[PDB]
């Protein structure tokens, strides 16, 4: 129960991470387009 | 950029508390180990 | 046997983000070189 | 960058994958768990 | 045993990747300062 | 932006590190399952 609980837990942070990372592509493709 | 910036804030605090979560629960599955 | 085929799960999830930061940290580099 | 477009694309695409199953299997090992 | 050490792994690497992030969050936000 | 470079490659090299042994975990978790 609690190794399934954690793995909630995981799995939550690597969704959280997902939308950060998602969010750093879109300003690379601002400043992309505006420095060229 | 606005809103870019406040998202950022957001997922930032969001995954901090997840990470802290984890850690705790993690010390539990490790003490219930014994 | 479902909770180490999630670990397998989490791990790919894990690797894949990874490639993807290391294309953000590309092209963050090209553009400071670009500019400053 | 146009090759960094399409990596970025694919990178994206397996990621959302990964997530959509490791969302179903956490389905079933809270299932399993009963 | 080995599932909670492979949790620790994956918690590890998550910790990691999060540090990773917030670095291409600091050179995105030079960048944009910069270029606009 | 020196010591940017240099955090990078210190995180980079970590988290290769860790999925390394992160790989070698899941085998021997594998193997256990028999």
């Amino acid at each position: 129960s609690g190794i399934v609980q954690q793995q909630n837990n995981l799995l939550r942070a690597i969704e959280a991470q997902q939308h950060l990372l998602q969010l750093t592509v879109w300003g690379i493709k601002q400043l992309q387009a505006r420095i060229l | 950029w606005m809103e870019w910036d406040r998202e950022i804030n957001n997922y930032t605090s969001l995954i901090h508390s997840l990470i802290g979560e984890s850690q705790n629960q993690q010390e539990k599955n490790e003490q219930e180990l014994l």
